[PDB]
């Protein structure tokens, strides 16, 4: 219901990328699915994957082995861990919320920009 | 030993009329056409027919035949009842263990076998397999020498051979009968019945009993059979087989014409003046179950291509199912794939248990011969073959399917759910195999019982719960769902696997389901099919499969106990 | 997967004018289509759910009338506050794909 | 007519070495043990073996054997190839229609049959059925007289009989050979091969060719065979069959010892001084397809218990399915019951099409004998048996299932949906039957092809769309769904039936579905399975079943065309 | 959304019973299911059956062959036809509305009383 | 079918008091339970849907907390306008059955 990304805004190539979305106003272990969306320069949205309310996860097949989403139910956080990063995915990363019964990405984050350079 | 039979009127239709004659120690033969009495008099003289039809008396040395007669005389089947997957040493040890007494030492019994196997001339093939379809074995001329030795273990005084030359070649059949003539000089009264012998065979006999259409047409010495029909009004040309000459007279070069000639003979009155001179278990249960289960296990090892081939199919199909259903998802397709793999696994255990028809059907003529001869009971033959064939061959695919597919598919990752699935697949394999034995026991063809198993399965599999919803069937059909083995196995696997499951991602529906008609948790699927959610709703299905094992293995026992053994 | 095509990648309209945005799918979506509006510098915002319904907090000038594979968005009598980029998402199949986006302009 | 063969070296292993001799018009016989040349020389003299192994020449009256030899000489099989469900009049009319020319009037051909059936003595059984398992018929002594008459229609000058007495009784076998001796006085050279004859048989011969292990051991007059072996160093006792005496010498009362005695004879040099005196389609295609299809239809009527029994099973199972699934509801259980009855109907049409294995397997020895004899082509035998057996027996259950269950269940009440379902069940019955013929054509056992059909069906039936969702399979397995017949039939029945359907009562979900994960209309079910909603998504499934009929009936044609006919 | 029953308030035994519910404010061929509920004297509610928005129908099995529900889409009416009437079902008949996605009988009629006497 | 049992067929309470109504089913309903309130002389009125949710137009004194086969209704601090007859309906299986009803009273 109120989402907020945070993380390093720059990263060396082929190491790892870590983000964090802290949810306030709702419990992430209660109802919805919690997902990550990136928007490239030359704007095209691209879905990455979600973690469920019960810990199950599902990722985009174009990000094979490189993405993993974990959570920390003690303080309502879920994490993006994108590893071996190329300089092509210098996108804007969002955390969003999926209703399930409605089917649409209802709530969105503010959006943080990640630049992959050297 | 002298047999002496008198005035036999056997009936089912009186296909024997009145047959007289004694059988002195020598080499006695019973000739004639096929439909006559050459096969029926031999089963009367060896007590292999029902005494409800028997009329006259059969006497031995002035004493009637006791109940110990079937154990003290050897009867040899026409076709070989030897175990072709055991060796010649092992087949004689099985016959020695269940017919000789338990007092005798194993050192004493092995010398009795060495006396037999040296007398028959089986020294070069004493440790060779007799032979099957899949095994190169000992030739058919020494399968017949083996089966004579399985009846000479108790040293009988009277041997009964049933067609000792039918099925053998011409050079082979002289080697069997020259063996028998050496046996006849030891004092063993040999009584057999040959289909159309040759003069090299006919020159060896000591007595002849010619029968056609249930009428005695000659009985006396076999040398005087030619001179009898010359003096009856017939003539034998040169270079003619006299045994071919005798059945030529039967067919008309009449039966009531030629049977009355024998009554007016000097051979009938000499026989009639002899019959009035004379007239006027062993083994414990645990020892029978030890040796029936031992031979039935060597057969299971000595035939790998019907035992290894069911393990190869289990591993290959277990990997094909694990690849198609590789790790299951908790999404909209997740109910369909779990209900479809668990339906395939229970109806595979049913249709692959049609090979249990072959258990009591192939061994039928060997069960009937060895029961009359007095080796074992029906109870120790039944339990000793369930213990050795049915028990280990139905445990192994139920373990191999569950070990392969459980962690490829990603079923419920608990330790007790792993073993309930292994135990549920194992009870549905026994219950379908017991049903196959309850139909096939007593029958002698495979193809009718194999079809009747398949018809009953496809009606049990409509009532299993995937094709039709069992809560929607009309009340006058819905009692038929209690008679179906795949219903109880597929209810117990669905109960095991669908309990703590969610299937709508992003929707917590286990506290409340917003917007019904959804099926978002595994309890909603499971109640909608009609499955109880209590822990008795799981184990109700196992006490109903255990009660069908006990019923179907009692029907299978009573069909062997009440069988026509004669 | 299912790819979503917005072949009119730009427009050029004026105020009070009716504009129509089309979205084409490579599979049957069965009205599982959503529309998003992204102002420059903000997250996308949900506009239409289920290809016909409209969200509380938007005027009754937007409407979606689609069926099958052809879905469309109609902005009748657009204001100044309606210029932006419009995306179409499917949420039928499991890798949720968006459209390419179409950027309205003012002549 | 005189055969005169010279120096034959047949090879596959040279199991014939060098055999010489002429065969004058009379009653010629080929004796010896079984593994020798008694069965191989007869197939060389009648051109029933492959000429790639043949070495020497076979000459008739100074002229070599043409390609017209198989049509102008009659060969008679050992076991009866007569149609047991037709009568003795009808079996000779089929042989007269396809071997005699089309110039002859039906008045001319029926007199030729009346000359044959009067000569054989079949007047009392001229209009009786020959006999099957289910029909009491003419006895086995006159099935052999019938099959001789099927080869005497064209009046051949040379008859070749293959074991004319094996399988008959002793009184029967004299009645067949006394018929042949009357034929031999008409001028027909009769050449046969008897397994172990009798002196009543041996006294009738006119020549004898004794063979053992591919070596010529006697050839000459059959009367002089006894005096030859007396002068070789052997002695025949009194009352011995001379034909039993000859094979007694073969077995050792050696082969290279006794074959060299024949080279130094007065019989070999007289034969050698004779061979150097001499040396030094018919019918149109439409007439063959008329009579193959006519006899194959009388067989289908004359065997009711395999044709009526499949109509009784169709009606009874059509009423059991109609009672369990009696009128379907548009509720939460409505998707399950429609997808389960349509899955049962397509996989019943597949498994009940395993009886098509029996079509080309039971008739194999009659196809091979009649093709070499030159009745029909492979093309008119193939098309004439698809037209008569496969075509009407696979239309009828597809009509009876659809007429019974469609209005009991209450499927889509339109007229075009009724006939698409009837046509979809009919294409899946042909495609599964063509696959059964593509495997069984050429083989001679049923049980291996029956198992291989069943293994292929249970893999086609996982990939059909009920057990596993076909959109979830990995991309390296998902191409295997194109090789499955129940996928195309079950997609076309689901497309036909789930179109205008609603399944959530009280919820109009065809304009918009509130609260997804619901499946409230039949298009949502059908896209979720992966089925196209266009009208090509229906008829894609029928052009894929029609292309599998053409492929599988071409593989079944090339397996009969490229068969080993020899 | 606004339902109103009307019909004869008395009926002879073993003839037929006819009611009519005219719906205003909503189209009966548009969305919901439209059903009949009766309440006996000695109050116990009892569901009788519905007609769907698309003409399909479903009845209570205790009223076997005796109930039929028809509609008239020209003026938004649906009809109750209860035949061969006993003097035991002298209840109060209601017409109601079933949401489908919510699952509950949301809107109700005013209720008309039928007495079966002679 | 599924029969629904309200064994407390009556009560006797006072104002401001908490009363609890129980409903027992003969089968698993899986939260497909509704509660109805019938004033004397009126049609029944929906109170709770889905065994926990409450309808717009009712105070937050009513609550349903049920699971499995045991479902219950709690009226905490009842007013004068809360006396009536309370029914429980299942809408899981297809012949929708009601409970016997329970008639609150005022001491
Ligand atoms: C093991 C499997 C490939 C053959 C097995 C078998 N599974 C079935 C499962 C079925 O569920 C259907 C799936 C969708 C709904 C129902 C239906 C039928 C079958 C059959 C046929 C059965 C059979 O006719 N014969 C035995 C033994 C054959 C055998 O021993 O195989 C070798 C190669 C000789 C070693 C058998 O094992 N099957
Ligand atoms: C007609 C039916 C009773 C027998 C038929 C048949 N259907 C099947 C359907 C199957 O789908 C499964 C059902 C649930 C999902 C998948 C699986 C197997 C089968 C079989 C067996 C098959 C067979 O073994 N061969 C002929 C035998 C006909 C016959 O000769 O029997 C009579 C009584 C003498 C006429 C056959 O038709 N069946
Ligand atoms: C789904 O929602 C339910 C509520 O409807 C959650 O279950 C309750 O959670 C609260 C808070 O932890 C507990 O106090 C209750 O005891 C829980 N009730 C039950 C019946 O378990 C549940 O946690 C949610 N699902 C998941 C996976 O978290
Ligand atoms: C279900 O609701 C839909 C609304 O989306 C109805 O369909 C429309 O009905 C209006 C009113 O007559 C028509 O003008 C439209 O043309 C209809 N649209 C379509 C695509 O057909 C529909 O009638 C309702 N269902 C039923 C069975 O009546």
């Amino acid at each position: 219901v109120q989402l907020q990304e945070s993380g390093p805004g720059l990263v060396k190539p082929s190491q790892s990328l870590s983000l964090t979305c802290t949810v306030t106003g709702f419990s992430i272990t209660s109802d919805y699915a919690w997902n990550w969306i990136r928007q490239f320069p030359g704007k095209k949205l691209e879905w990455m994957g979600y973690i469920n309310f019960d810990g199950g996860t599902t990722y985009n097949p174009s990000l094979r082995g490189r993405i993993s989403i974990t959570r920390d139910t003690s303080k309502n956080q879920f994490f993006l861990q994108l590893r071996s990063v190329t300089p092509e995915d210098t996108a804007t990363y969002y955390c969003a919320t999926f209703y399930g019964a409605k089917g649409t990405l209802d709530y969105w984050g503010q959006g943080t920009s990640v630049t992959v350079s050297s | 030993a002298v047999l002496s039979f008198h005035n036999i009127c056997y009936r089912v239709k009186e296909i024997l009329s009145n047959i007289n004659g004694i059988m002195k120690p020598g080499l006695n033969a019973i000739l004639g056409p096929t439909g006559g009495g050459k096969s029926s008099l031999l089963d009367v003289l060896a007590a292999r027919k029902d005494p409800s039809g028997l009329s006259g008396d059969v006497l031995i040395n002035g004493a009637p035949r006791p109940a110990n007669f079937k154990c003290n005389s050897g009867y040899v089947v026409q076709d070989d009842v030897v175990m072709g997957t055991l060796t010649v040493r092992e087949n004689l040890q099985f016959s020695a263990a269940l017919r000789l007494a338990t007092t005798m030492t194993n050192h004493e019994k092995n010398e009795r076998i060495n006396r037999v196997i040296q007398e028959l001339g089986l020294d070069k093939v004493a440790d060779s397999k007799v032979g099957t379809q899949f095994i190169r074995g000992v030739s058919g001329g020494e399968r017949k020498r083996t089966s004579i030795g399985m009846e000479l273990i108790t040293d009988p005084s009277i041997l009964f051979l049933d067609e000792p030359t039918t099925g053998l070649d011409s050079s082979t059949a002289n080697a069997v009968l020259l063996l028998l003539k050496r046996m006849s000089k030891q004092g063993r009264t040999i009584i057999f019945s040959i289909h159309q012998p040759r003069y090299s065979i006919f020159k060896l006999f000591d007595s002849l009993t010619l029968l056609a259409s249930g009428r005695l047409m000659f009985h006396g010495p076999a040398q005087e059979a030619l001179g009898y029909f010359e003096s009856a009004g017939y003539h034998c040309e040169a270079y003619n087989n006299p045994a071919d000459f005798f059945l030529d007279i039967i067919n008309g070069d009449l039966i009531e014409k030629l049977a009355e000639i024998y009554v007016n003979s000097s051979f009938y009155k000499e026989t009639k003046a002899e019959l009035h001179q004379l007239s006027g278990y062993t083994t414990s249960f645990c020892h029978q179950l030890r040796w029936v289960s031992k031979r039935s296990f060597k057969n299971l090892l000595g035939n790998p291509q019907a035992s290894i081939a069911q393990i190869i199919v289990t591993v290959v199909l277990g990997l094909v199912i694990g690849a198609i259903y590789f790790g299951l998802k908790n999404d909209s397709t997740g109910i369909q794939n779990r209900a479809g793999v668990l339906f395939f696994l229970t109806t595979n255990q049913c249709f692959s248990s049609v090979s249990a028809v072959e258990l009591f059907v192939v061994e039928k003529k060997l069960f009937i011969h060895e029961y009359i001869s007095g080796y074992y009971r029906v109870s120790s033959y039944f339990l000793g073959k369930l213990l050795s064939d049915l028990l280990p061959m139905r445990m192994l695919p139920s373990i191999i399917f569950t070990c392969i597919v459980y962690f490829m598919l990603g079923l419920k990752p608990k330790a007790d759910a792993f073993f309930v699935m292994m135990f549920t697949l194992m009870m549905v394999a026994y219950s379908a195999s017991s049903m196959a034995l309850a139909i096939a026991a007593g029958q002698s063809v495979v193809s009718v019982a194999t079809l009747l198993m398949t018809i009953c399965f496809v009606f049990m599999m409509i009532f299993s719960g995937l094709l039709v919803n069992l809560t929607t069937i009309a009340s006058w059909l819905s009692w038929l769902q209690y008679f179906s083995i795949p219903r109880y196995g597929f209810t117990a696997l669905q109960h095991n696997e669908f309990l703590g499951q969610n299937f709508c991602p992003g929707l917590n529906a286990t506290g409340n389901n917003p917007c019904n008609y959804a099926t978002c948790t595994g309890e909603e699927y499971l109640v909608k099919q009609g499955i109880d959610l209590s822990p008795w709703g799981l184990w109700k299905n196992h006490v109903a499969l255990a009660c069908m094992i006990v019923i179907f293995l009692t029907i299978a026992y009573l069909k062997l106990l009440f069988l026509k053994k004669y | 997967d299912i790819v979503l095509t917005q072949s009119p990648s730009s427009f050029s309209v004026s105020l009070g004018d009716r504009v129509t945005i089309s979205c084409k799918a490579s599979g049957y979506i069965l009205n599982r289509l959503a529309w998003y509006q992204q102002k420059p510098g903000n997250a996308p915002r949900l506009l239409i759910s289920g290809a016909t319904s409209l969200e509380t907090g938007f005027p009754s000038r937007f409407s979606g009338t689609g069926s099958g594979k052809d879905y469309t968005l109609s902005i009748s009598s657009l204001q100044t506050e309606d210029v932006g980029t419009y995306y179409c998402q499917q949420y039928w199949s499991t890798p949720w794909t968006f459209g390419g986006g179409t950027k309205l302009e003012i002549r």
